[PDB]
C-alpha cells in the first residue's frame, strides 16, 4: 500500500512530486528490510543466547571472521550505490529547467510574510501573452565608495518587482493563483533574512535567500505542470524570526481560462480578494487562515 | 628514549590553531570572489615599501628565536635570554610596524565598517597581530621564569615549545603576506 | 477537546509510572535475607571494627550467655 | 545601590535587580556562611595532609 | 611510536585527496566556480594532520622502541620516575574566571570590562606558569 | 586456593571479581541497620578513644579463650574492645586490651552483656549489638 | 583468617572533605566526576526547556508562551543539550577511565585538564545568563544562521552572550582534546601498544582529533560574527556572500561535532558488550578502521545539511554521505557478533546498551533517507529531521551515557546502583522516548516545519502533537528514578570489595580497586592483548582465547 509506506507524504500535484514520492516509497521499503534484519538478529541473540542456568564453561572466544567481515562490507556498499544512482536520476529531473517556460512567478519573502508577482506569462499555445516586468521601480534602489563592490548593503537591486503583485498581510493570507497543467517558474528572492518556500503538495522546497546571485545560489526552480486544481497551503520552513510560524501562504490552482480571466481583473485594478471572487473562487484562503494578533490567551 | 610531552602537547595544539586561521582565510577568499574586478577596491592602496621591511623583521625573528633554542639545549641560560630579548624587540617592531600601517590605511578611508575588503583585511591581520602580542607575552613570562630557578631540562623544554609557537606565527604571516599583498 | 488533552498529558505518565514501578520495585533484590535467631549461623565468621582512632596483653573481660 | 547602572550596562531589568538584591539580602548571606564554614574546615584538612604525609 | 604517526598520515592522505578532488570538482561544476570558504577549510584540515604527522615522524625516528611500543614488554621495563605532575592548583579556576570576565565585557561591549579581563587573564596565567618556580622569600 | 576469578597480583594484592548482578559483601542484615551499627561503632569509639570491635561467629568449646585470640586481629589490640556473639552457642563474651583497663570498662562490660542479651531474646541481633555498643561506649572515658 | 572491616563503608567524608578539593583538584577522577554532575545539571535544565515547548505544542494556539519565548526556548535547549551536556560528557567519561585504560597515573597536563572544566562551566553559564536579560536569550536557533544572527535582526544582548559563551566553552574543549591526544601517545603503560588499547580509548583519541578540526573554525566564525554585531563589519553581509560563508563554516564545525558526541559513546557500548557476553569484542581491528573511516568521512560531508539552499554540489556530498553508512553499519555487525553465541545476562549496563542498538538503527535509517537530496527536498527543516536527530542523539548521549554510568559507577564509587531501580528507569525512558518521537516522523512528512511556536487547528497536527506530548512527560518523570538511584546508591549503595564487580571486565580499570587510589594503580599485570584484566582474572582462558580467536 502506497498510502502507508509513504509515512505521511502527500500524493503530489506535479510530475516531479510523483517521481519523488516513488523514490521515497522504494527507499523506505529498502530501509525497513535492512532494519528488520538487524532487529531480528538483535532479538534472536537476546532470546536464544541468554546465559543458560546450567552452562559452566565460558562460551567460545571468537572475535575475528575475515570472510564474514568482507561480505558484510561489500553488501552495504552495493545498496548505497544502487540508491545513489536513483538519487542522481531523480534530482536531475527535479532540478531540470525548461529554457522556455510559460509562467514566471516572482516570489519575494520578508519579515514576516510573502509577496507574489507575475513576471511573465506566455502560454505554449499562444492564447495568452503578458509581460509583468516593471523596470521603472527596480532601479529606484540604486545606492552608491560602497563597502561591497561599490554598493551599500542596502542596494536591494537583486529584488524583482511586477505590475501585478499579491502582497501578504497579517490579517490576510496571500494567495498565489496558478494555471493547471502549465509549467510554472519560481524565482525566489528574500529581503532581509533567509526564508523557506515549501509547498507540501509540491514535495519540494528551496530556501529563499537575500542576494542569491552573490551567494552562488540557484534560486530558480520549475515544475513541469500542476495535474489538478484546488487550494494548497504553503509554509515558511527556514527560521527567520519572531513570526516564522505565522507567515504561511496558499497556492490556488485554477483552469487556464480561469487563470487568464483572473489576470484581467488584476490588470483592471481589482485586488486579489475581489479578483478571486470574480472567477467563482473564495476571496480568502481556505487551507489556512490568518493567525490571531493576540500574542496569546493571557493578553 | 622519551617523547617530549610538553613538545607533543604544544605541537598538537599548534595544529588546532591552524584551523582557527582557516576560518579567517575563508572570509577573505569568499569576499575576494565577490569583488567583481576590484580587489582591493578604491580607495585602499596597499604599499610594499612598509609591509616588506616589517615582514622581513618577523622572518628574521625566527632565526634569532632558533638561536636561543640552541643555547637552551646547550644549558646556557644567559645565551637564551640574550637571543629571546632580541627576538622580543624585533617581534615588538612587527606590532608597531603593523600598527603604523593601520593608522595610514584608516586615514585613507580603509576601515572595518567602511568596506568589505577592510573587514577581511583587518580581522585576518589583526587576529594574527593578537597572536604576535600573545607571543610577546609568552616571551616575557618565560624570561621571567629563567631568573626564578636554575636552568633545568624542564625549563629548557619550555623555551623550545615557546619557539614552536613563534615559528608557527611567522609561518602564518608569510601565508597572509603573500595572499594579501601579492595575490590581489 | 481540551479536558481530554490535559488528562492524557498529566495522567498517562503517572499511570505508567505506577504500573512499571509495581513490576520492578516489588521484586526481591540481591540483598540477602535478614538472619534469624532460630536459624543456625551458616554465614562465615564476621569481624567488625571501627576505623577510629586513627593509627598483646589482655587486661581482662566479662562473660555471658543467653 | 548601583543596581540602576548595572541594569543599564549589563542589560538587566531594574525590577529584577531590586528583587535579586531583596531575595539575595537573606539567601546569599546564608549560602556564603555555609561555604565559608566548609572552606575554613577544608583548609585545616589540607594542612593535616601535609603533616602526616609530607609535601 | 610508528603507529601514532601512521594514524595521522592516513588522515593526511584522505584529507589531501578530498581537498584536491572537491576543489577541482567545484571549479568546473559548482555554480560560481571554486567553493572558497569550503575548500580553504579542507586544505588547511590537511595541514592540521600534516603538522602533527610530520612531527611524530621526526620524533619516532629519533627514539628507539619504547616499553609501551614493544609487542612483548615487561612491566618492570618501565620502572623509574615518569616526570612532574601538578598535585593541586587553584590557578586554573582563576584563569577561567579571568577569561569569562573578558568574554562578558566583549559580549556587552564594555571597553573597561574587556581591559580588566585581559589584565586578569595575564595575571592569572602568570600565576599558573610561575606556580612551581617561585623561589623562597628572601625577607 | 583462590576463589573463581580471583588472582594474586605482583604486589601481593588480591584482584577478585564477582558475577554481574551479585554482591561482594552480602551481610545477612538490612543495610540501614548496618549503618546504625557503624554509627554506634564509629561514634562510640570516637567519644571513648578506644577502638570498638564486634564479632559474630563460633567461639569453639570455651568462649572466653576464643575471644582473646580474635582480639589480636583487631587493629591496635592494646586499645581495642571486642564484643563476641555466638548465635549458635547463645553466649556473649567481652574482652578488652590492657590500655582499656582502669578506664571504667569493668562497670560497663556486664552492662553491655545484659543490654545485648535483653534484646537477644526478642530475635534482634543487630539491635542487641547496637544497644551493647552504646552503653559500653558511654561508660568509657577518653584516653 | 579474620580481617577487621567496617559494617558499612563511610557514607560521606567529614566536614570540609570536598569544597577545597573541588577548586584545587588535578585528579582526573574527581574532575571527571564533577563533569557528570554538571553535565546532568545542564541535562535537567535543558530538558525543562523542551517540556515548556512540548506542553505548548500540545494544543493549537499560544496558551502560555509567546513566539519570542518559544524561539528562545529551542535555541537555548539545543545549545545547552548539544554543547553544554553532550560535548563535555565526552571528556567526562574520558577523564574517568582513559588514564586507567592505558595504565597511566594521571593525564598529560593535570593543571590544563582542570582548566578545561572551569572554562567550560563559566562559558556555559554565560550563554544561559541571557535569559535574565529583559530581551531574552538567543532566539535564532543553535545553527545561528546569517544574517538572522546580525545586529539588525538580533540586536539583543542575549545573542551576544550566546556567541561569547560558546567561545569560552569551545576553548575548554580544544584544551581537553589536546590533553587526550598527548595522554594516549605519551602516558601508555609498558606493554600497552597502540593496537592493544580498549576501543573506548581509541574512540576518544580519534574524537580529540575531530575537536581540533572543528572547534577552532567555530571560534573563528563566532569571532567574525561578533565583529559584525559590534564593529559593524561586512563579514557575513548577504551582498558580500556571507550567507553561504557562515553556513559553510558552521556546518564544517557541526557535522564533525555530532561525531565528537557519537564515537566515544560507540566506544562505551563497545566496552560493555564483551563484558556481559563473556566473549571478546568482535572485529577489534575492524572497529578501529571503522572509527578512523568515520572520522575521516565526517569532515567532507558538511554540506548535506545545506541541500535546500541550492548552492552546493549535490553529487559530491550525497555520495560522500552515503559512504559513512558503511563503517557505521560495520559497527552494528561487530556489536551483534559480540553478542552472538554468548552468555547474555542483561544487567542495567547491558540493558541500556541493547536499547542503544534498537534506538540508533531507526535514526540511522532516517539518515540515509535524508542523505539523498531528492528525499531531503521535502523533509528538510521539518519534524522528520527532529525525529531523525532525536533517535541518533538519544541512542548515544543518553542510552550509551546511562550504560557507561551504570557500568563505571561501582568503579568510581565502591557502591553499586540499584538494579531494580535501574530497570524501571530504562523501561520508562525507552517507552517515553519512543512514544514522544515515533509520531514526529509522520508530523514532518504531513507538512509541519521545525521551529514552529503555533499551528492552526485546521492543519491536522493536533492529534500527533498530543501523543508526542504524553511521551515527553514520561521522559520527564523517568528522571526521578535515576536521580533517586544516584542520590541513594552513592551513600547507601551495595559496597564493592572486588576489582571487577561485573566479573568479566577486559580493560585495565577492572584490574584496580574500587575506587582506584590517587595514582590509579598499586600494581600492573602483564599486557599481551586487548583484555589484560580478563587474562589476569582468568589465567586458564589464555590458551583458549588464542586458539579460538579465529573462526
Ligand atoms: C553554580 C555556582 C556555585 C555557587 C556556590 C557553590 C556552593 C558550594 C557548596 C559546597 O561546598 O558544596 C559541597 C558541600 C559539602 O562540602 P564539604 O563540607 O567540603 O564536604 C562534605 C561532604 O561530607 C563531602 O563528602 P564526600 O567528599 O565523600 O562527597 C561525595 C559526593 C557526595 O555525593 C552525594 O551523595 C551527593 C548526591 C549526588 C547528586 C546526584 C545527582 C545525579 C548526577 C549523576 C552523576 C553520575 C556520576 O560528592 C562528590 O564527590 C560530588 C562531586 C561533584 C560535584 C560538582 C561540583 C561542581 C560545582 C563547582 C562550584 C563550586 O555539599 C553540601 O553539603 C551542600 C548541599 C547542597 C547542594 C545543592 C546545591 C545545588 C546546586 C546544583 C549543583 C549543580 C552544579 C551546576
Ligand atoms: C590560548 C591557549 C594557549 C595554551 C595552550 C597550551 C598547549 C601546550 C600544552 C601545555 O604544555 O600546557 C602547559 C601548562 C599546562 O599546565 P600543567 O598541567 O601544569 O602542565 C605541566 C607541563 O608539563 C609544564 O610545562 P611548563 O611549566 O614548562 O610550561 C609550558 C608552556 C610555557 O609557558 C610559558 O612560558 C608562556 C605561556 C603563557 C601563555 C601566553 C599568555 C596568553 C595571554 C594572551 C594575552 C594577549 C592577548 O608552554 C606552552 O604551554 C606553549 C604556549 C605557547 C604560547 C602560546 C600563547 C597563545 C596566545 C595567543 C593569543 C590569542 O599551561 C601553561 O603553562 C600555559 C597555558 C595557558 C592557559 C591560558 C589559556 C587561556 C588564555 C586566553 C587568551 C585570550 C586573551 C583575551
Ligand atoms: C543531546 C541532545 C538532545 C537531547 C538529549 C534532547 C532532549 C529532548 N528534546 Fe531536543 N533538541 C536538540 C537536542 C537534544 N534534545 C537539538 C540539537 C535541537 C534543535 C535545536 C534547534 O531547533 O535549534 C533540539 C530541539 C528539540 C525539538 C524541536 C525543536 C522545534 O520545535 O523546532 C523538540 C521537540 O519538541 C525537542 C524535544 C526534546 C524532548 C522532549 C527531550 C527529552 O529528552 C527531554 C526530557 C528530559 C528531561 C530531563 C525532562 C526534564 C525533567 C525534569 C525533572 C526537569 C526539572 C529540572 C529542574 C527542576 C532543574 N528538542
Ligand atoms: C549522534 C549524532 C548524529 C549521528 C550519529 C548522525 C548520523 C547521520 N546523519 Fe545526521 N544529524 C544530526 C546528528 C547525527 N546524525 C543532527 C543534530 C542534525 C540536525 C541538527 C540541526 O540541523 O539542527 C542532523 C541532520 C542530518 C542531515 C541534514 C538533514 C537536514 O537538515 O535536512 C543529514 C543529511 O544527510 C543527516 C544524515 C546522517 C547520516 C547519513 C548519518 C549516518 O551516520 C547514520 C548511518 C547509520 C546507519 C546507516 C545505521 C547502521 C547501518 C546499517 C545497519 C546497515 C544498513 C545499510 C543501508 C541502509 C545501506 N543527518
Ligand atoms: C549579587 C548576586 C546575589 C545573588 C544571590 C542569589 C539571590 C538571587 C535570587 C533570585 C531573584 C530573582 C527574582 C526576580 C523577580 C522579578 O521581579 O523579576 C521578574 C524578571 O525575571 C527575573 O528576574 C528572572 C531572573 C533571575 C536572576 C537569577 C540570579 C543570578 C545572578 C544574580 C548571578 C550573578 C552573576 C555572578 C556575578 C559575578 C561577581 C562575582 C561573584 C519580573 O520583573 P519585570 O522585569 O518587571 O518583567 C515584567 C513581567 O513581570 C510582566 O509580567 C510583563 O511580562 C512585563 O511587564 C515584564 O516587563
Ligand atoms: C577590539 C577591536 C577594537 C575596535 C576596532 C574598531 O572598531 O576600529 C574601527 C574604526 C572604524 O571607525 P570609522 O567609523 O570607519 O571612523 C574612523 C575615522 N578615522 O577604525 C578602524 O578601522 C581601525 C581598525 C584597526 C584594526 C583592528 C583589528 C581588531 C581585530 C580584532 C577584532
Ligand atoms: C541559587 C540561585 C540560582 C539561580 C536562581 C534562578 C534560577 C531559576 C531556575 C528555576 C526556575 C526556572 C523555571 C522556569 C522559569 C521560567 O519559565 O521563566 C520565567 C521567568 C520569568 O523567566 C526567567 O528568565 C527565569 C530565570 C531563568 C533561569 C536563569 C538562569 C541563570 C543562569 C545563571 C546566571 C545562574 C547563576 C547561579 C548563581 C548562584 C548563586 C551564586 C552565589
Ligand atoms: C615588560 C618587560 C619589558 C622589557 C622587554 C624585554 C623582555 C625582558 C623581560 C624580563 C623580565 C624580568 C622579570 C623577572 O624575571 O622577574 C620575575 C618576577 O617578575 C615577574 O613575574 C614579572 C611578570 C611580568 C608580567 C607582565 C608581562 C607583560 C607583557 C607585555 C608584553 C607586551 C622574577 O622574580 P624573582 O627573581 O623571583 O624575584
Ligand atoms: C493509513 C495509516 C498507515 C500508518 C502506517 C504506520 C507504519 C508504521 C511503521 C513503523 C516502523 C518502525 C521501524
Ligand atoms: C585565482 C587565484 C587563486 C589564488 C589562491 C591563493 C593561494 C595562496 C596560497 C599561498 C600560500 C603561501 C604559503
Ligand atoms: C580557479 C582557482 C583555483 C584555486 C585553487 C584552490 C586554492 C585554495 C587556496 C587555499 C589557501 C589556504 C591558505
Ligand atoms: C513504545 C512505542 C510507542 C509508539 C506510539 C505510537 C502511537 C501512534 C498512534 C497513531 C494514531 C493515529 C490517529
Ligand atoms: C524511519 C521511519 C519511521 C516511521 C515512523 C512512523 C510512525 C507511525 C506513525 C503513524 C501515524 C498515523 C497517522
Ligand atoms: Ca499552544
Ligand atoms: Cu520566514
Ligand atoms: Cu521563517
Ligand atoms: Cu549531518
Ligand atoms: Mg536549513
Amino acid at each position: 500500500w502506497s498510502d502507508a509506506l509513504a509515512l505521511g507524504w502527500p500524493t503530489g500535484i506535479t510530475p516531479e512530486a510523483k517521481l519523488n514520492r516513488e523514490l521515497w516509497i522504494g527507499s523506505v521499503i529498502a530501509s525497513f528490510a535492512v532494519g528488520a534484519i538487524v532487529w531480528g538478529l538483535i532479538f534472536w541473540t537476546s532470546a536464544f543466547h541468554r546465559k543458560k542456568a546450567t552452562d559452566t564453561e565460558l562460551p567460545r572466544q571468537f572475535g575475528y571472521n575475515m570472510p564474514l567481515e568482507l561480505t558484510l562490507t561489500v553488501i552495504p556498499f552495493l545498496i548505497i550505490s544502487v540508491l545513489f544512482y536513483f538519487t542522481v536520476v531523480v534530482q536531475e529531473r527535479m532540478m531540470h529547467k525548461d529554457p522556455n517556460p510559460e509562467v514566471v512567478i516572482d516570489v519575494t519573502a520578508f519579515q514576516w510574510n510573502w509577496k507574489f508577482g507575475y513576471q511573465k506569462i506566455a502560454f505554449a499555445d499562444g492564447s495568452f501573452d503578458y509581460d509583468g516586468a516593471d523596470p521603472e521601480r527596480k532601479e529606484a534602489m540604486t545606492s552608491r565608495v560602497g563597502p561591497i563592490r561599490g554598493m551599500t548593503p542596502e542596494d536591494r537591486t537583486y529584488l524583482n518587482f511586477d505590475k501585478i503583485e499579491t502582497l501578504g498581510t497579517s490579517s490576510e493570507i496571500p494567495v498565489l493563483v496558478l494555471p493547471a497543467g502549465k509549467r510554472i517558474e519560481f524565482v525566489l528572492n528574500s529581503a532581509d533574512v533567509i526564508h523557506g518556500f515549501w509547498v507540501p503538495e509540491f514535495l519540494f522546497k528551496r530556501d529563499v535567500l537575500p542576494e542569491p546571485k552573490a551567494n552562488n545560489s540557484d534560486n530558480v526552480f520549475q515544475v513541469s505542470e500542476i495535474q489538478q486544481t484546488g487550494a494548497f497551503v504553503g509554509r515558511c520552513t527556514e527560521m527567520c524570526g519572531t513570526f516564522h510560524a505565522m507567515m504561511n501562504f496558499e497556492v490556488r490552482v485554477v483552469e487556464p481560462n480561469d487563470f487568464k480571466a483572473y489576470i484581467d481583473q488584476r490588470n483592471a485594478g481589482k485586488t486579489n480578494a475581489e479578483a478571486l471572487a470574480a472567477i467563482n473562487q473564495p476571496p480568502l484562503a481556505i487551507t489556512t487562515e490568518p493567525f490571531e494578533s493576540r500574542r496569546g490567551e493571557l493578553v | 628514549n622519551r617523547p617530549n610531552m610538553v613538545s607533543v602537547g604544544t605541537i598538537v595544539w599548534l595544529s588546532s590553531e591552524l584551523m582557527f586561521f582557516a576560518g579567517l582565510f575563508a572570509m577573505y577568499f569568499t569576499a575576494r570572489a565577490q569583488a567583481g574586478g576590484a580587489w582591493p577596491p578604491e580607495p585602499t592602496e596597499l604599499n610594499l615599501a612598509l609591509a616588506v621591511p616589517v615582514t622581513l623583521v618577523l622572518i628574521a625573528s625566527s632565526f634569532t628565536c632558533q638561536m636561543g633554542v640552541f643555547a637552551a639545549e646547550r644549558g646556557d641560560v644567559f645565551g637564551l635570554r640574550r637571543w629571546y630579548v632580541i627576538t622580543f624587540l624585533m617581534g615588538l617592531f612587527f606590532v608597531l610596524g603593523q600598527g603604523y600601517e593601520y593608522i595610514h590605511l584608516v586615514e585613507h578611508g580603509t576601515t572595518i565598517p567602511g568596506s568589505a575588503y577592510g573587514s577581511v583585511f583587518y580581522l585576518a591581520t589583526g587576529f594574527h597581530g593578537l597572536h604576535v602580542i600573545g607571543g610577546l607575552v609568552a616571551f616575557v613570562l618565560l624570561l621571567a621564569r629563567t631568573k626564578m630557578s636554575k636552568f633545568t631540562p624542564a625549563q629548557a623544554t619550555a623555551a623550545i615549545v615557546v619557539s614552536y609557537y613563534w615559528h608557527f606565527v611567522d609561518i602564518v604571516w608569510i601565508a597572509l603576506f603573500a595572499t594579501i599583498y601579492f595575490v590581489r | 477537546s481540551t479536558a481530554l488533552t490535559h488528562g492524557l498529558i498529566g495522567g498517562v505518565p503517572l499511570v505508567l509510572f505506577a504500573v512499571l514501578a509495581l513490576i520492578f520495585l516489588t521484586r526481591k533484590g540481591p540483598h540477602p535475607d535478614t538472619y534469624k535467631m532460630s536459624d543456625p549461623w551458616t554465614h562465615a565468621p564476621i569481624l567488625w571494627a571501627a576505623e577510629e582512632p586513627r593509627e598483646v596483653v589482655i587486661g581482662g573481660g566479662a562473660s555471658g550467655k543467653w | 545601590c548601583m543596581n540602576d547602572i548595572i541594569a543599564l550596562k549589563f542589560h538587566i531589568s531594574l525590577n529584577a535587580t531590586t528583587w535579586i538584591g531583596r531575595i539575595g539580602m537573606v539567601v546569599l548571606p546564608a549560602i556564603v556562611y555555609f561555604v565559608a564554614y566548609r572552606w575554613a574546615i577544608s583548609l585545616q584538612r589540607s594542612d593535616r595532609e601535609v603533616l602526616e604525609h609530607g609535601v | 611510536m610508528h603507529i601514532e604517526a601512521r594514524l595521522f598520515e592516513i588522515l593526511t592522505a584522505f584529507f589531501a585527496l578530498a581537498a584536491v578532488v572537491y576543489a577541482v570538482l567545484t571549479a568546473m561544476f559548482a555554480t560560481g566556480g571554486v567553493e572558497w570558504a569550503g575548500t580553504t577549510a579542507l586544505v588547511l584540515t590537511t595541514g592540521l594532520t600534516l603538522i602533527t604527522g610530520t612531527f611524530f615522524r621526526f620524533v619516532a625516528r629519533r627514539l628507539d622502541t619504547r616499553p609501551e611500543d614493544y609487542e612483548d614488554a615487561e612491566i618492570s621495563d618501565g620502572a623509574g620516575e615518569l616526570g612532574f605532575f601538578a598535585p593541586h592548583s587553584w590557578w586554573p579556576i582563576l584563569i577561567s574566571l579571568s577569561f569569562s570576565t573578558a568574554a562578558v565585557g566583549a559580549a556587552l561591549w564594555l571597553p573597561w570590562l574587556i581591559a580588566a579581563g585581559v589584565a586578569f587573564v595575564i595575571t592569572s596565567v602568570c600565576g599558573l606558569v610561575f606556580e612551581y618556580y617561585w623561589g623562597p622569600e628572601k625577607h | 586456593d583462590l576463589p573463581y576469578g580471583s588472582a594474586l597480583t605482583s604486589s601481593g594484592r588480591i584482584s577478585a571479581v564477582t558475577e554481574p548482578g551479585e554482591l561482594s559483601v552480602h551481610y545477612p542484615f538490612p543495610t540501614m541497620d548496618l549503618v546504625v551499627l557503624d554509627d554506634a561503632l564509629k561514634y562510640g569509639s570516637r567519644a571513648a578513644k578506644a577502638r570498638f570491635a564486634v564479632y559474630i561467629g563460633p567461639l569453639g568449646a570455651d568462649t572466653a579463650a576464643t575471644a582473646r585470640e580474635i582480639l589480636a586481629n583487631v587493629p591496635t589490640p592494646e586499645n581495642a574492645v571486642l564484643l563476641a556473639v555466638s548465635p549458635d552457642q547463645r553466649a556473649i563474651e567481652v574482652v578488652y586490651g590492657a590500655d582499656v583497663k582502669g578506664r571504667g570498662i569493668e562497670s560497663a562490660a556486664p552492662l553491655g552483656v545484659s543490654a545485648a542479651a535483653a534484646s537477644f531474646k526478642e530475635g534482634n541481633l543487630i539491635d542487641g549489638l547496637i544497644s551493647a555498643v552504646r552503653v559500653m561506649s558511654a561508660g568509657v572515658s577518653p584516653a | 583468617e579474620l580481617e577487621a572491616r567496617r559494617p558499612f563503608p563511610e557514607r560521606m567524608g567529614p566536614k570540609g572533605n570536598l569544597i577545597y578539593k573541588l577548586i584545587t583538584t588535578t585528579d582526573h577522577k574527581l574532575i571527571g566526576i564533577m563533569y557528570c554532575v554538571v553535565c546532568f545539571a545542564f541535562f535537567l535544565v535543558g530538558g525543562l526547556m523542551a517540556l515548556f515547548m512540548r506542553t505548548e505544542l500540545a494544543m493549537p494556539g499560544l496558551q502560555f508562551l509567546s513566539n519570542e519565548q518559544f524561539n528562545q526556548l529551542f535555541t537555548m535547549h539545543g545549545t545547552v543539550m548539544l554543547l553544554f551536556y553532550a560535548t563535555p560528557i565526552v571528556f567526562g567519561f574520558a577523564n574517568l577511565v582513559l588514564p586507567l585504560q592505558i595504565g597511566a597515573p594521571d593525564v598529560a597536563f593535570p593543571r590544563l585538564n582542570a582548566l578545561s572544566f572551569w572554562l567550560f562551566l563559566f562559558g556555559a553559564l554565560i550563554a544561559i545568563a541571557g535569559f535574565i536579560t529583559p530581551g531574552g536569550a538567543a532566539d535564532f536557533g543553535w545553527t545561528a544562521y546569517s544574517p538572522l544572527t546580525d545586529a539588525i535582526h538580533s540586536p539583543g544582548a542575549g545573542g551576544d552572550l550566546w556567541i561569547m559563551g560558546l567561545a569560552v566553552g569551545g576553548l575548554g574543549t580544544i584544551l581537553g582534546g589536546v590533553n587526550m591526544i598527548t595522554t594516549v601517545v605519551c602516558m601508555r603503560a609498558p606493554g600497552m601498544t597502540m593496537f592493544r588499547m580498549p576501543i573506548f580509548t581509541w574512540n576518544i583519541l580519534v574524537t580529540s582529533i575531530l575537536v581540533l578540526i572543528a572547534f577552532p573554525i567555530l571560534t573563528a566564525a563566532l569571532f567574525g560574527l561578533a565583529a559584525d554585531r559590534h564593529l559593524g563589519a561586512h563579514i557575513y553581509d548577504p551582498a558580500n556572500g556571507g550567507v553561504l560563508l557562515w553556513q559553510h563554516l558552521f556546518w564544517f564545525f557541526g557535522h564533525p561535532e555530532v561525531y565528537i558526541i557519537a564515537l566515544p559513546f560507540f566506544g562505551i557500548v563497545s566496552e560493555i558488550f564483551p563484558v556481559f557476553s563473556r566473549k571478546p569484542i568482535f572485529g577489534y581491528t575492524t572497529l578501529i578502521y571503522a572509527t578512523l573511516a568515520i572520522a575521516a568521512l565526517s569532515v567532507a560531508v558538511w554540506a548535506h545539511h545545506m541541500y535546500a539552499t541550492g548552492a552546493v554540489l549535490l553529487p559530491f556530498f550525497s555520495f560522500m554521505t552515503f559512504l559513512i553508512a558503511v563503517p557505521t553499519g560495520i559497527k552494528f555487525f561487530n556489536w551483534i557478533g559480540t553478542m552472538w553465541k554468548g552468555q547474555l545476562t542483561f544487567e542495567t549496563p547491558m540493558l541500556f546498551s541493547v536499547g542503544f542498538l534498537i534506538t540508533f538503527l531507526l535514526g540511522g535509517l532516517s539518515g540515509v533517507l535524508l542523505a539523498s537530496p531528492p528525499l531531503d527536498f521535502h523533509v528538510t527543516d521539518s519534524y522528520f529531521v527532529i525525529a531523525h536527530f532525536h533517535y541518533v542523539l538519544f541512542g548515544t548521549i543518553v542510552f550509551a551515557t546511562y550504560a557507561g554510568i551504570y557500568f563505571w559507577f561501582p568503579k568510581m564509587t565502591g557502591r553499586l546502583l540499584d538494579e531494580r531501580l535501574g530497570k524501571l528507569h530504562f523501561w520508562l525512558t525507552f517507552i517515553g522516548f519512543h512514544t514522544t518521537f515515533l509520531v514526529q516522523h509522520w508530523l514532518g512528512d504531513e507538512g509541519m516545519p521545525r521551529r514552529y511556536a503555533d499551528y492552526l487547528p485546521t492543519d491536522g497536527f493536533t492529534t500527533l502533537n498530543v501523543i508526542s506530548t504524553v511521551g515527553a512527560f514520561i521522559l520527564g518523570v523517568s528522571m526521578l528514578p535515576f536521580v533517586w538511584n544516584v542520590f541513594k546508591s552513592w551513600r547507601y549503595g551495595e559496597p564493592v570489595t572486588v576489582d571487577d564487580p561485573w566479573g568479566y571486565g577486559n580493560s585495565l580499570e577492572w584490574a584496580t580497586s574500587c575506587p582506584p587510589p590517587r595514582h590509579n594503580f598499586t600494581e600492573l599485570p602483564r599486557i599481551r592483548s586487548e583484555r589484560p584484566a580478563f587474562e589476569l582474572h582468568y589465567p586458564h582462558m589464555v590458551e583458549r582465547m588464542r586458539a579460538e580467536a579465529h573462526v
